[PDB]
RNA sequence: UGGAGGUAAAGCUACUGAAUGUAUGAUGGCGCCGGCGUACUGAAUACAAUUAAACUCUGAAUGCCAUUUAUUUUA
RNA sequence: CGGUCGCCUCCUAAAAGGUAACGGAGGCGUACAAAGGUACCUUCAGUACGGUUGGAAAUCGUAUGUAGAGUGUAAUGGUGU
RNA sequence: UUUGGUGCCCAUGUCGCUGUGGAAACACCUGGUUCCAUUUCGAACCCAGCAGUUAAGCACAGUGGAGCCGAAUGUAGCUGCAGUGAGAAUAGGAAAGCACCAAGC
């Protein structure tokens, strides 16, 4: 029957902002495109990259976008652009 | 808790991690490093990791001052068209043997 | 009964058991053992039942090892209540079972004893048992 | 649902300027500063303006 | 600064020695009744 | 000077006694340590005063004082709020507490019978508590009543103990 | 073909909270004159082995981002 | 009736991103004249040994140990020159 | 080759254990007056010199002791009775590798 059975307590949940892979290797990319959101550093800054206050990765130089492996265990990822070549 | 020689590698390697991951530029470095005894400083190119030149008292000169030193490998630099060039101070200050190096590298036609 | 002191979350999610079994696929430290062939829920009462049997029926001569315990607590909402308001109350703790996996393990005691002890420990379970002999 | 901003100007040319967060609490010494100005083209001292 | 104590001696007058590397300078030559060499215990 | 005594006769003679090839092998004295443990800082004595002027009065250099590193919450103490007092000292000022030491403090012990109780905890390093409050030649009486005394290390640049042992023994040190 | 990921699964001396047997038993409690036997509870350690949405030393396939060859639409 | 109405952290969310329920769990409506900027110098916590106050635990030296230390906070990620 | 210096790589490059060697050098070392220096002190930084040094750092040779990587097969998971391929662990491996400058063979 009728009863008043409550005590949610808690509904309450933050707006997911987007962030993760915006990028990717192989097309060429104009300077000030953001290629990398995160909330921390997994992706140190190479060369010819830039980081902003939020830890925004970017671009200064045009070229072709490419990811290396380093790290103490080969677990840390590094971006890097490369000037468009042949 | 250091030996007092792994220190100057440490902080040489602190210093080294700055240039490399500060530069938007490409200018070559002077790296310098100071032993127990003499002064040695040596040229480098980046964006390909190899060395132009280098000089020492160990090419049959006298020990520390030596500020000579900081006049030749200068002269090497401008005949191979390099007028932009960053000082590193290797493991040690920018001070004593190091500062008259730079003042010596600074009269010659040097722009750091 | 068996059960666990304290835990960092109260009410957590259910699990499946579908597939072979995962961990104690073989015996460890008993002779014989009661493996079973149906995953399911069993509580913590079950297995309660089953080790005062296999005690009563086994004597200070042998010895039994269980081989598996409730991690994990779910709930059941009080009766004849209306659906939402959150979830429930936990009310007892169940160990989830996979299919092949051995339950209870005994040792120490002549083959007769041991296998009418396991067989009347396995009608305790509502799971398929099956009677099994150390791999050696 | 505590009043912290405080506005900043200078003194030879007379214009409120900048804003800042600073607690009364804690600071009790009034906060002076040096900065750059839009309208005299040089670099001046700021008290705050209440 | 701080007290600027310089190469003063040290004596045992019990013992009859002298001796120094550093000491108070305030009163030149302190005078000490008993030490470890005047002591017959410390040596055993 | 015990420091050209050292330099000259003992390490030569604990160099020949322990026959090995190289004279610094041979143990030698790292570093002199004086540490102050302050607890009237929380108590609202003096706020340190006590160890200052004492350490003052005892060492020929300027003393500096140490704060506390952890989160104590047993009277009321973290970071910083100086308690104790710490000096570090190099060259001939070694030698000198060393003398000092040997021969115008512990000989004046009113129940001496030696210190040692195998206090090598076998990296090559000895600790000595000097109890007494006042017992040195430059401190001067009617300072401070506060409870507290002298902790002095000898160090050692191995960490063979009994190197150790042999040249504070060879270095006059009341065992 | 290149690349990011952190779930499926798998593992728990690779941390995180749960615990099973054995070997050591700290620390206890009981009894007993700082000390003692402990039909006993037992942290930490070595050995055999457990479970997870909020644990991960590690870790798929599929899908997703774009470039390459070829076909096709004019969206 | 009871609970909630904005924003933030993880899971639910099925390795792009995003996704709901009166779902599971927690926080926020600030603080910093320095914890901002820069130059320079320096590096875990704990544990053990040894010494006067000094006991589990103040302090000091050494050694060890690969983050259980800290990061103005809720959580996450990141951070060992 | 050795030998110091340093760059990317960061454990199959680690922690150690045992012997070997220092000409040129790197370091220990000799002292704090000159520049510089400690919350203090030539401990570290820095000066100016090389009496001694194989001790240590350092490099060689060994050491599989600890730490680390991990073969083949099989298996768990999934994509349409066949491809897909894990993890733990096993036999094994490992006492770094690739360039550059300078001295002297």
């Amino acid at each position: 029957s009728k009863k008043g059975v409550g005590s949610t307590k808690n509904g309450r949940d933050s707006h997911a902002k987007r962030l993760g892979a915006k990028k990717a290797d192989g097309q060429m990319i104009r300077t000030g495109q953001i290629i990398y959101r995160q909330r921390g550093t997994r992706v140190y800054p190479g060369v010819n990259v830039g980081l902003g206050s939020d830890d925004t990765l970017f671009a200064l130089s045009d070229g072709l976008v490419k990811y290396q492996k380093f790290g103490p265990k080969q677990g840390k990822t590094r971006v890097s652009v490369v000037k468009h070549k042949l | 808790m250091k030996t007092r020689t792994e220190q100057r590698r440490l902080r040489h390697k602190r210093i080294v991690k700055k240039i490399r991951a500060t530069n938007h530029d490409n200018r070559v470095v002077l790296m310098v490093i100071k032993s127990l005894n003499h002064i040695s400083v040596q040229a480098w190119d980046f964006s390909q990791n190899i060395v132009l030149a280098s000089s020492s008292s160990l090419a049959l000169k006298l020990k520390n001052n030596a500020k000579l030193v900081g006049q030749d490998i200068a002269d090497k630099l401008v005949k191979l068209k390099l007028t932009n060039v960053v000082f590193d101070t290797g493991g040690s200050k920018y001070h004593g043997r190091i500062a008259a190096l730079a003042e010596a590298a600074r009269e010659r036609g040097l722009n750091f | 009964m068996l059960q666990p002191k304290r835990t960092k979350y109260r009410k957590p999610h259910n699990v499946s058991y579908e597939g072979k079994a995962k961990g104690n696929s073989y015996v460890a430290f008993g002779e014989y053992g009661l493996v079973a062939t149906k995953g399911n829920w069993i509580d913590a009462r079950a297995i309660e039942s089953a080790r005062i049997a296999i005690s009563k029926c086994l004597g200070k001569t042998g010895k039994m090892w269980i081989r598996i315990f409730p991690h994990m607590s779910k709930t059941k909402k009080p009766l004849e209540v209306r659906m939402g308001s959150g979830k429930g109350n936990p009310e007892f703790w169940v160990a989830v079972v996979k299919q092949g996996t051995v339950m209870f393990e005994v040792a120490n005691i002549p083959e007769s004893q041991m296998i009418k002890a396991l067989t009347r420990a396995g009608h305790k379970l509502p799971v398929t048992w099956k009677i099994l002999k150390r791999e050696e | 649902a505590v009043k912290r901003s405080t506005r900043l100007g200078c003194n030879d040319c007379r214009e409120i300027n900048y804003l800042t967060f600073k607690n009364v609490k804690k600071n009790p010494e009034k906060l002076a500063l040096n900065k750059f100005c839009s309208r005299c083209r040089k670099v001046v001292v700021h008290k705050e303006v209440k | 600064f701080h007290f600027p104590s310089q190469s003063v001696s040290f004596k045992c007058a019990s013992c009859s020695n002298s001796f120094t590397i550093e000491s108070t300078l305030k009163q030149k030559e302190i005078t000490i009744d008993i030490c470890g060499k005047c002591h017959p215990f410390y040596i055993g | 000077n015990l420091k050209a005594h050292y330099q000259k006769t003992i390490a030569k003679e604990l160099q020949k006694s322990f026959a090995f090839s190289s004279i610094m092998q041979v143990p030698r004295l790292e570093k002199i340590v004086i540490n102050m443990g302050v607890g009237d800082a929380i108590r609202d004595s003096k706020f340190l005063e006590s160890a200052l002027n004492e350490l003052h009065l005892i060492s020929g250099q300027k003393p500096v004082a140490t704060k506390a590193k952890n989160a104590i919450s047993t009277y009321k103490l973290r970071a910083g709020q100086l308690i104790g007092c710490k000096v570090t000292l190099r060259g001939e000022r070694m030698w000198a507490f060393l003398e000092k030491l040997i021969y115008v403090a512990l000989p004046r012990v009113r129940d001496f019978r030696g210190l040692s109780l195998k206090s090598f905890d076998g990296r090559g390093n000895y600790t000595i508590g000097i109890k007494e409050q006042i017992i040195f030649p430059e401190i001067v009486y009617d300072d401070i009543k506060r409870i507290r005394g002298f902790d002095v290390t000898l160090v050692t640049s191995t960490n063979k103990d009994s190197e150790a042992l042999a040249l504070l023994r060879a270095l006059n040190l009341p065992l």
